């Protein structure tokens, strides 16, 4: 059969390529000596959401390590969840919150932004001498044209305008913005907390 | 199979033997775990 | 007679309230021997009496008291009644029943039987019978009809009633043969029936001839008295043992075998002389 | 590795209703059995084996054990309070602050309808609540 | 104990020797068969006191049986009305007298064309440290407890299509739908309701083969726990809901009907989507809003026709459950 | 059947007449697959009710008067020497069957006994006196011998 | 060797051992990798977790 050695061989390509991306990794931490208690950098300080889905230009600064978000329902509660996974850098068919990005911009506008803020003042950050104490990602969703972004700092030096930029900045700061779990919503919570068999824990772990 | 195996049997147990017939619920299928 | 049995129900309350102990043995006999139909033996009875007592942490009653307790609440309740048993060994070397002093008991019911009732119950029990297996089939799976016998039946769970016939055919049969019928014979009798011989299990009840007979033995329906010799062989030999003696009296087997051969309710004379004849030495009375 | 983290977090969290229990994971059954010793028994009777309350809080347990061995710099997570119910909820809410406060690697967004600044364990540092003044 | 104590015994006998369920007909035909040979003959009475005289001995009975640890409960069938009234040409008391339902009538001429609750004999104990067992093993409890749960997670239907399998459910549905309104336009709606619905997947049970499962299966249809469908899907029967009435509701979240407390089997569910808040995982009626078919004709032909949840039109009701 | 387990000594036939070889179904421990009976992989008690029962099956055939089984009644696992007590009662229960001589090196506590059976014990006690003075120690063991006939 | 010496102790709270971890999860991928860095994983997780 043909066809069992064409897709072998096209399985040791991939591996191949796998095999040299590998290889391409280099070392990206330092180890500044420095000072344990305090937190590293990479967490969000801030989340401000311009004419995006229901409440207005919202400016919400988020704590370091754990954080309560009291929104009640039915007021945007998980607008703050959907915007950090859309800015971040999510598939849309993974966060299932709107039928397609352009329902997420506010009815009667044709534009709306996401803009977080990284920190990078603590140790672990990313280019700190370039990107300075802050990292600032803003995303803005357009009815008409393609979803533009920048990857601008404090000063507002707009640093990059591409999307590899994102994944790698989120990749230093290892956050599974890919991962459905780390980034639980509604109906994740339910199907997980409600496993009942065995098999099912088995499965979801 | 052509006789009545529970004419017979209906009238054995009933009629005659006196002997209690209870049908013993599956009581211990919900046994309560008493945290 | 009213205000005597408002009274003895009364009675009975607070028997049932001052014992604790005695309901959950009332409810522990109640289930064993009627979920499983056995016979309760006597050596069990002091170990879940101990137990019973030393989980309620009261003090243990004397067990006559208990027995008489456990048949006033069950023929208060369900009407039933606990008999005692002699000892196999009196037979193979009017009574009262020792009751108190018996190494077996058995859960047996003392009121009179009525003469429409069980007609009305063998009447429907025949109803559902004609279309059960009608055309030689069966229910469950193999057809399409699980409700068969409607809504509610008296068919029971359409297996106990197949081994109440065969148990009372198995009866009529070790009665009957001057209290000695072999095995080899026995067998070829029941093939008559149409039960086959040849190893493969009966129909409804899915159990081979020999699991059957080993069943009944075991529930002390048969005795299997071994007179094995030598030019012969082996010898099985079917007996009747207490509880059916317990169970079938005198008056309840003519009663049992009247409707058997259907004979008319005027020469009911002369019959209860041949069936004393036929029992010869089974019962210890 | 990552069924060991999981174990070693889910046996401290269970220390949290002074329980005592463990993770299974079994490839011939296909199954992750869930072992838990409460105060009454002395034997670890199967997680099924519990009331409502109990498996809740096991599987509360087994979510925070499951983000454990996967370490993410930003966990999210939406309202809960429909799934647990009374008291149960609280202690919940309970585990999940003792348990993801104390970690500073791990910054928690938890969203919820329910006050909690209601609950007594607010006193504790690290823990955010921004109530949203407009309804 | 001469005549009423020998009357109770043999009503309570009779109750528990048709595995604990049995028809209320049944037990009126057996009261009237022994009072008449109780007290002269009774020639001269009405129903209307009978089923009194019914009622009052059997909760002289429950009252025993409470005192003793039991209960008899009048639960009500999902079916009712002349349905299950019908049954084979009403009681069953031709060349040979083997088949005559409409034969042997009581003194001249009694029956009962109304007949919707049922007794079963039931046990309030929980713990049952007594009883450990009764015909059957851990295996057995163990492919019990399953199939109750598969047949617990049945109940929720995707989308369901227009098969409209018509046995014996929709049949007395849409009778009572017409008798409320004439419409037969669209009152048979495309929704389903698979509560009691099993045929292959009990099979895939592991420790059990397919030829015990069968075994076992068949033994609990003869002993009335699970029943079969015209098609030959197996489900609950009222016996297991009359029983297990605190373990389909402590363990499984149920919701109860118009009643102040009872099981919902059968009857008219549609829910459309918008449940009681979200409940712990499924929804569509998840929490309240169920009824019987009894339960709907009794709430459809009174005040307040339309349902009371939120508002619900008639158009989207009359779903089947099966 | 006592055991609680299934098993037959078929005799499997290849084409090959020599090749024809003897296969035994052990059932009587859930976790041991059915295989050929061997030391090592089974328990020694198992084993030695199997082999036992063996013999014992080839015994009615047989025309020999009497079977000798020695070493045999000492214990295997206090579980399974008591279920081939139960066979060997059972057998026992059955007429014109052969006499063994049983050996019982180690005492078992809670002997089952049948009445058909007879225990011999000779053991001596220091209080008993010489079995040669006594006339009625001579015999031990028996106790038919001290009633008439 | 290192590991559990006065210059690279066992322990949850060191800098040196998260320090390896944080490169270790750099270059894992856990779909074609070499098995030592794997292994490095897990003794690495193993000795933070030792007190």
């Amino acid at each position: 059969i043909e066809q069992v050695d064409d897709e072998l061989l096209s399985l040791t390509a991939q591996q191949e390529n796998e095999e040299q991306q590998q290889q391409r990794k280099r070392r990206r931490h330092q180890f500044a000596p420095m000072t344990l208690e305090e937190s590293p950098s990479g967490y969000i300080k801030k989340v401000i959401l311009r004419n995006f889905m229901c409440h207005e230009h919202f400016e919400l600064e988020l704590g370091s390590r754990l954080n309560f978000i009291v929104g009640n329902n039915g007021s945007g509660k998980s607008a703050i969840l959907t915007a950090i996974t859309i800015g971040l850098g999510a598939k849309a068919s993974e966060t299932n919150r709107g039928s397609s990005l352009k329902d997420l911009i506010r009815e009667g506008c044709y534009s709306a932004k996401i803009i977080l803020h990284l920190d990078n003042s603590k140790y672990g950050a990313y280019q700190q001498g370039i990107f300075g104490n802050e990292i600032i990602v803003e995303r803005i969703i357009k009815r008409d044209g393609p979803a533009s972004f920048s990857l601008r700092s404090e000063n507002g030096k707009e640093i990059s305008n591409k999307k590899k930029d994102i994944q790698t900045v989120v990749d230093y700061f290892s956050v599974p913005v890919s991962n459905p779990m780390c980034f639980l919503s509604q109906d994740a919570a339910r199907s997980f907390l409600t496993a009942s068999t065995s098999q099912d824990k088995y499965s979801h772990f | 199979s052509q006789f009545n195996w529970f004419r017979i049997g209906a009238l054995y147990n009933t009629i005659s033997k006196n002997a209690p017939i209870t049908d013993h619920l599956m009581g211990p299928l919900s046994i309560e775990k008493k945290p | 007679d009213s205000d005597v049995d408002l009274t003895e129900d009364l009675a009975v309350a607070k028997i049932v309230k001052e014992n604790p102990v005695a309901r959950k043995m009332v409810r522990y006999i109640l289930s064993r021997g009627e979920s499983q139909n056995s016979i309760i033996t006597r050596n069990k009875l002091q170990s879940v009496i101990h137990e019973a007592a030393r989980e309620e942490n009261i003090a243990k009653p004397s067990f006559s008291k208990m027995f008489m307790d456990i048949n006033a609440i069950l023929y208060n309740v369900y009407g039933f009644e606990l008999q005692g048993l002699p000892s196999k060994n009196n037979m193979n070397a009017m009574p009262e029943p020792l009751g108190h002093r018996a190494q077996k008991f058995i859960l047996l019911n003392n009121v009179p039987h009525s003469k429409n009732f069980d007609d009305f119950k063998i009447l429907q029990s025949a109803h559902t019978y004609e279309e059960l297996i009608v055309t030689g089939e069966y229910i469950g799976d193999d057809i399409a009809s699980g409700t068969s016998n409607t809504l509610e039946s008296k068919l029971s769970t359409d297996r106990d009633l197949v081994y109440k016939g065969v148990l009372s055919v198995i009866l009529c049969i070790v009665f009957f043969s001057k209290n000695n019928i072999l095995h080899q014979e026995l067998i070829k009798f029941l093939e008559t029936f149409g039960i086959p011989s040849d190893g493969s299990k009966i129909a409804i009840l899915n159990i081979t001839i020999e699991d059957l007979i080993k069943s009944l033995e075991k529930r002390e329906y048969i005795v299997r008295l071994e007179e094995k010799s030598d030019t012969d062989g082996e010898v099985i030999s079917y007996r009747i043992g207490r509880r059916t003696q317990a169970e079938l009296g005198l008056e309840s087997l003519e009663k049992l075998v009247q409707e058997i051969m259907g004979l008319e309710k005027e020469q009911t004379k002369s019959l209860h002389d041949d069936i004393i004849k036929s029992i010869g030495d089974s019962y210890s009375i | 590795g990552t069924c060991f983290d999981a174990d070693m977090d889910f046996r401290a969290s269970l220390k949290v209703r002074k329980f005592s229990g463990n993770l299974s994971f079994i490839k011939d059954t296909k199954s992750l059995e869930i072992y838990i010793l409460t105060t009454n028994d002395e034997k670890a009777r199967n997680v099924d084996t519990l009331s409502g309350g109990e498996k809740s809080f096991s599987q509360m347990a087994l979510l925070l054990a499951t983000w454990k061995p996967m370490r993410s710099r930003i966990i999210a997570l939406d309202e809960f309070d429909v799934f647990m119910d009374q008291v149960n909820r609280k202690i919940g809410t309970t585990l999940i602050v003792k348990k993801l406060k104390d970690i500073a690697r791990t910054q928690t967004i938890i969203i919820t309808p329910q006050d909690i600044g209601k609950i007594a364990d607010i006193d504790s540092s690290g823990v955010s609540i921004h109530r949203m003044r407009d309804p | 104990p001469v005549t009423g104590d020998a009357t109770a015994k043999y009503l309570l006998q009779y109750i528990l020797s048709a595995r604990g369920i049995c028809h209320e007909n049944a037990l009126i035909l057996a009261l009237m068969r022994l009072e008449t040979d109780a007290s002269t003959l009774n020639t001269e009475w009405s129903i209307q006191q009978w089923v009194d005289k019914l009622n009052d001995y059997i909760n002289a009975i429950n009252v025993k049986l409470n005192l003793l640890g039991y209960k008899i409960i009048r639960i009500n069938h999902g079916i009712g009305r002349n349905a299950v009234t019908l049954k084979a040409k009403q009681n069953f008391e031709n060349t040979a007298i083997r088949a005559h339902n409409n034969d042997y009538a009581v003194l001249q001429s009694i029956v009962l064309p109304e007949s919707n609750r049922f007794f079963v004999y039931v046990n309030l104990a929980s713990t049952e440290e007594t009883k450990l067992a009764t015909r059957f093993n851990q295996n057995e409890i163990e492919f019990m407890k399953w199939a109750i749960e598969q047949f617990m997670i049945s109940g929720e239907t995707i989308v369901e299509g227009p098969a409209l399998e018509t046995s014996i459910i929709v049949k007395e549905v849409n009778r009572i739908l017409v008798a409320a309104t004439g419409d037969s336009n669209l009152a048979k709606w495309r929704k389903f309701s698979t509560f009691t619905v099993g045929s292959t997947n009990l099979f895939q049970f592991q420790e059990l083969t397919a030829t015990d499962i069968e075994d076992l299966l068949l033994r609990l249809c003869e002993l009335k726990w699970f029943y079969r469908t015209q098609e030959g899907k197996f489900g609950i029967d009222l016996r297991c809901i009359a029983e297990l009435e605190e373990y389909l509701t402590s363990m499984y979240n149920l919701n109860t009907c118009q009643n102040c407390h009872k099981l919902a089997i059968q009857g008219v569910r549609c829910g459309n989507e918008s449940c009681r808040e979200e409940n712990e995982e499924t929804g569509e009626n998840s929490l309240s809003q169920i009824w019987h078919v009894d339960c709907f004709k009794h709430y459809i032909t009174h005040v307040s026709k339309n349902c009371d949840r939120c508002g619900s039109s008639l158009i989207t009701e009359g779903v089947y459950v099966i | 059947n006592n055991v609680g387990s299934a098993g037959a000594v078929r005799l499997e036939k290849p084409k090959d007449y020599a090749e024809w070889k003897i296969e035994i179904m052990v059932k009587f421990r859930d976790n041991a697959p059915l295989k050929k009976l061997d030391s090592h992989t089974q328990s020694g008690g198992e084993r030695a009710v199997s082999t036992v029962l063996y013999m014992i099956a080839l015994q009615e055939f047989t025309s020999a008067p009497f079977r000798v089984v020695d070493e045999i009644n000492q214990g295997m696992d206090s579980r399974n020497e008591r279920i081939v007590h139960k066979a060997m009662v059972e057998n026992a229960c059955a007429e014109n069957t052969s006499q063994y001589f049983l050996i019982t090196p180690k005492l078992l506590t809670g002997l089952h006994y049948h009445e058909k059976m007879r225990i011999h014990c000779v053991m001596a006690g220091s209080w008993i006196p010489n079995p040669s003075e006594d006339p009625k120690m001579i015999h031990f063991g028996e106790t038919s011998n001290y009633s008439f006939d | 060797t290192m590991y559990g010496s006065k210059f690279i102790p066992f322990g949850p709270k060191c800098q040196v051992t998260e320090y390896f971890k944080d490169c270790i999860l750099d270059i894992s991928n856990e779909t074609t990798n070499d098995v030592e860095i794997s292994i490095l994983k897990g003794i690495l997780n193993l000795f933070s977790k030792i007190r």
